[PDB]
């Protein structure tokens, strides 16, 4: 029904940029929204758009927002270790590794990721969050987490490729529970909630078949019943298109996806 | 209507963003379509969400797009000069200027841009598109302001990069890509020779300014003065449709003195 | 730690193509911008141009427009400036000078400079008559001219002298 | 057109100073991009006010810049021995060019009686030797650079 | 042109730490990531782990998990190796190589090397109570025993030039 | 652990040789990034093969390495003196490191009667004498340094 | 240039097959869209096109019974559906005869053509 939850952003324009000011030949970068405007601790985990890439290290391309130079390449390249205690976005403050010579207020985004340092070498598993600042104090705290339902119902989630090396030279895919498209929709109209569930279903806009059913909880996520052990809906073509078959009950058994 | 012309990407991921395979040692890239597909020269005259930043140079940033690489860096910096002959989209080929050092698939985006080369020292002006080596056009029809004073109005965003006259480097827009989704997404038919927006503060629900919306896809107005215009309207605005309008509506202006 | 290094100093006969380099080191070589500053003798710094080394972005000053062509190479991190027609003028200090920081816009970080000095003739219309003539004669003044040099050392020596000339009483 | 410095200013040691630096509009007023060029005459320049009113690190706060209007102004407060340089500024054109002044030479008197020079620190004598140095030596490779060329024509005109 | 030096040859006492450098120039340094290797006079290359430039990020073989510690300077692109509790196997020709490409994943640019010696002797705690009266004349009257060494494979390579002049 | 290679491969100039290195599933077969390499005694070791078959530029097409199952086998073909050095491979191990092999020794035997000597080219040759002295320079690294080790400890003991 | 237009087999397999012919020379099999004569008589014959494709049967005319099935569109091409990658209509008899039954649309996906 359409609430953003945790620093969910409207449009994919602000939604892996952060923005701040940082003093000349310092680490410290002092959060601000994207927008410019000051951000509340109160408001948010972290401010609007903010990553949330965690066990990995970010390596982040900053850059002067009001572009005032007129000669150089403006863009910095400093990374950054959520898992590093000074890493606090709840606090408006996360430090970089490397001193930024020249002040100012810096928007960037994350260019690449590598496996977490610090961390006894372990890969990047893109399924964690970095640990924000002290919340639970304040009132905005984490999204709560998304535990996969009963009735051999696994979440389905969509993979996008980040540039990075990984351990296992496996492609980097960061898993998200629903496209940004459809967050904006729901956004931007408020359909109310009639049901305990969504079925949803997956189907190929030319041909009209029945690729595979799933079922969108309220929650926001994506749920459906892989055949057997195969990946099931991995097979699925990238050609398709869900629409909304009805509002059912959450004892709902979607017939198996997948082969 | 929902109806994308050009080079125009459905959703804002595609945006400014290049796929090609490049022989390595070479500077040559050869353009596919974001998903890795055989791009149709006939259909587009760039592959979907390819860049239209003209009368500048591109300085871009690329990666290998299936993560092969397990130890080093994998953005690669190159740059791209428009105004090159040899930049010729349409022919699913553009020329990098720097050598790739290892072959495969690209993905990339335009990291930052800098005044053109070649071009007398012109400033880097994004009002203008590139070459796009076209040779009968496909491209969308340009556009242009109707009479009745009326001006065309643009979106700014900022890119990195450097310019002439150290003026930040606002590119413009002619229809903020959540209207084009949802256009695109719900394919309203034409009522009218054009619609009537009007900017809506949604705190106060006072109707700031109004915008007649040309079913080519331009959103235009009418400035109150030389020295005003859109620019001084708050950005928390929301437009609001009203009403089907032929082509002589005269807006009321917008801006101050 | 960036260090800037041009080729050396040459000396150019008038109307001839001079090329110099500067070698960039130490830091990202595409990032920041490559100047070239030249300093006429006892007279004062001078701009002719600047260099986009992430491709092309020639940009100099409109009194050396298509006389100067600048091009740089970032197989080797080098920048190369190219002039046209040399005359009396152009013998001056040529230095490679980058800014201190993207977002600096101030030239602090130079080279050691190449004296570049240009023949000025004005002795071929004179030695150019009756062939050798007694130039035979003159053509060997290479060893005497040495002393000379010696000479002016003496007279770099003796300002160089006063101040341990205090110091030792002081 | 170009820049526009003083021929040569003068100061005792010990007061402060002022350069001026005066441009068209669009060349110093245009911008507020104006750079403060301090080079001894041996060796390369080297940034004092890179930008107008702010100051890169590794240079003494005694060097301070600021434009009023049209005209760029470098203070030096505490001036003393070592500032002994021709100092020029530099600023961005609308012309998308960087412009360079004629240069202000800096006269500071010091050892009328040779007592000021020995008075400093003991370094500074020694650092006067070493201040020396750079431009004691660029006449002799002012002499040997033409030197590569008095006699190279001479005998080309023997092959002529 | 990108080439990699190193601080150069040590001596160390075994039970310390050792620091090595390893100057790299002529190329973007966060591009590249840095890897170390040892080679030990007489045996095969060992892997001692690697450093991203980029923000630390090291990554250590096990066998020497725990006694390796590496960090970077991104402000000299300088990149530093720290071995504590040197043994008598450690001594071993120290090399810092990047890799050819960013994609090319193999070690292709390597240093000129560096050679940290151990010793740990065999009892010279022992020798201190007595010996350290002789011990000094008894090294400078073997320095030229040695010297001879160096002409005693200069006669090897005397030796092996009489083939060559064959083949000329 | 390391990668079990042969201890010493030998062949005849004009025969083309096979070197194979030998690993588990999570060294070698497991990932597709295998190197190998050749080390002259004096000088650094450079790259022969990357990625199991591609090869950097600026070595000879005759170098090919290739992966069969869990064996990873180079191939070198009409081998003449300047190949005379120690082979090693490196694969990439499940372990987030990088493995080592033991270390393969190839020498040409051709030569020992002394007649082959002159059957090298002249280049071939010109490089014989440039290439005995830098791996003796080696040599001269080891003798400055078994003495280094024990003159050690009395410089600690002149001090003590 | 108003050339003719490329064919993209639409939806899920639906191959287009080809009608190899054979020409001397080094070692031949040039490829083929329609027959000359299926062109003769659809010039000749100017009746209107229905649905969205028309389904043909490769019919033998010996025991009158349907091998493989085609379905024809108005772009001036044949598509089928095979058993496999390699199986189709390759292994199809070369004496068959082809028909017309009607006209059908995406809707009615072909069974799989070929023996496997």
């Amino acid at each position: 029904d359409g609430q953003p939850l945790g620093t969910t952003p409207v449009s994919v324009s602000q939604l892996c940029k952060f923005r701040g000011r940082i003093t000349s030949g310092q680490r410290v970068l002092n959060l601000t929204e994207l927008d410019g405007s000051p951000f509340m601790a109160f408001a948010a985990p972290a401010p609007a758009g903010f990553p949330d890439l965690g066990s990995c290290d970010w390596h982040i391309e900053m850059s002067k927002i009001p572009n005032s130079s007129t000669q150089n390449n403006p863009i910095v390249t400093n990374s950054v270790k959520p898992n590093s205690q000074q890493f606090v976005p709840h606090l408006s403050s996360i430090t970089l590794d490397e001193n930024v010579s020249s002040g100012g207020d810096y928007i960037g985004t994350i260019q690449w990721t590598s496996p977490p340092s610090d961390s006894g070498g372990a890969n990047t598993n893109f399924w964690k969050i970095p640990d924000y600042g002290s919340s639970l104090a304040e009132a905005s705290q984490l999204a709560p987490a998304v535990y996969p339902p009963g009735f051999n119902e696994v979440i389905v989630y969509f993979m996008a490729s980040i540039p990075g090396p990984n351990q296992s030279g496996s492609p980097n895919l960061v898993p998200c529970l629903l496209p940004q498209e459809y967050i904006t929709h729901f956004i931007s109209e408020q359909a109310p909630i009639q049901g305990e569930a969504a079925l949803l279903h997956y189907v190929d806009p030319d041909t009209n078949r029945n690729l595979g059913e799933f079922k969108l909880y309220p929650g926001g996520y994506l749920t459906c019943v892989p055949n057997s052990s195969s990946t099931g809906p991995q097979q699925l073509p990238l050609d398709g298109v869900f629409v909304f078959a009805s509002w059912v009950s959450r004892f709902y058994q979607l017939k198996p996806v997948g082969t | 209507d929902g109806q994308p012309l050009g080079t125009t990407p459905v959703s804002v991921s595609q945006l400014c963003k290049f796929r090609g395979r490049i022989t390595s040692g070479q500077r040559v890239l050869n353009l596919t379509e974001l998903d890795g597909s055989p791009f149709m020269a006939f259909a587009a005259p760039a592959p979907a969400g390819f860049p239209d930043l003209g009368s500048c140079d591109w300085h871009i940033e690329m990666s290998k797009i299936p993560n092969s690489s397990t130890q080093n860096n994998p953005i690669v910096t190159n740059s791209v000069k428009p105004n090159s002959q040899q930049f010729v989209p349409h022919l699913s080929s553009i020329t990098l200027d720097e050598n790739v050092s290892s072959g495969g698939d690209y993905i990339g985006t335009i990291q930052w841009t800098s005044p053109p080369s070649d071009s007398g020292g012109a400033n880097t002006n994004f009002w203008k598109i590139p070459d796009y080596g076209s040779s009968a056009s496909q491209l969308a029809p340009a556009v242009y302001p109707p009479g009745f004073n009326e001006v065309i109005v643009y979106f700014m965003a900022s890119i990195p990069g450097p310019n002439q006259s150290g003026s930040p480097n606002l590119v413009p827009c002619l229809l903020p890509q959540e209207y084009i989704t949802h256009f695109i997404s719900e394919q309203a038919p034409i009522q009218g020779e054009a619609a009537l927006l009007h900017y809506v503060d949604p705190d106060t629900n006072r109707n700031l300014g109004e915008f007649k919306l040309y079913p080519g896809g331009y959103l235009t107005c009418v400035p109150n003065s030389s020295s005003t215009g859109p620019q001084q309207l708050p950005l928390d605005g929301v437009f609001v449709f009203a009403s089907w309008v032929s082509r002589f509506y005269q807006l009321k202006p917008v801006g101050t003195a | 730690e960036v260090q800037l290094v041009e080729s050396g100093a040459e000396v150019k006969k008038p109307g001839a193509s001079v090329k110099v380099s500067c070698k960039a080191s130490g830091y990202t070589f595409t990032s920041l911008y490559m100047h070239w500053v030249r300093q006429a003798p006892g007279q004062g710094l001078e701009w002719m141009g600047m260099i986009n080394p992430s491709g092309g972005g020639t940009w100099n000053a409109q009194k050396f427009q298509g006389r100067v062509t600048m091009t740089r190479d970032t197989s080797t991190s080098t920048v190369y400036m190219e002039l046209r027609s040399l005359r009396s003028d152009d013998t001056a200090m040529y230095y490679c000078a980058r800014d201190s920081d993207q977002y600096s816009q101030g030239l602090g970080y130079w080279g050691q400079g190449t004296l570049v000095t240009v023949c000025s003739g004005s002795d071929y219309e004179f030695l150019k008559s009756w062939t050798v003539e007694d130039l035979q004669k003159r053509l060997l003044a290479l060893d005497p001219m040495m002393e000379q040099e010696i000479e002016e050392i003496r007279q770099k020596y003796q300002s160089k002298r006063q101040p341990i000339l205090d110091a030792i009483e002081a | 057109s170009a820049l526009t410095q003083p021929a040569s200013v003068s100061g005792s040691p010990g007061q402060s100073i002022t350069i001026s630096c005066t441009g068209t509009s669009s060349d110093v007023g245009g911008y507020n991009y104006v750079s403060w060029y301090q080079q001894h005459p041996g060796k390369a320049p080297k940034l004092m006010i890179y930008d107008v009113s702010k100051r890169p690190s590794g240079v003494s706060n005694r060097f301070s810049g600021s434009k009023s209007g049209n005209t760029a102004s470098l203070t030096i407060s505490g001036l003393q021995a070592k500032d002994e340089a021709d100092y020029y500024c530099s600023s961005y054109t609308s012309s998308s060019t960087w412009v360079f002044g004629g240069g202000t030479k800096l006269t500071v008197l010091g050892g009328s009686d040779y007592e000021f020079l020995k008075s400093w620190t003991v370094e500074d004598l020694q650092k006067r030797l070493l201040a020396l140095d750079p431009m004691m030596e660029q006449e002799i490779e002012e002499i040997r650079q033409k030197y590569q060329c008095k006699r190279q024509p001479i005998l080309d005109a023997i092959e002529a």
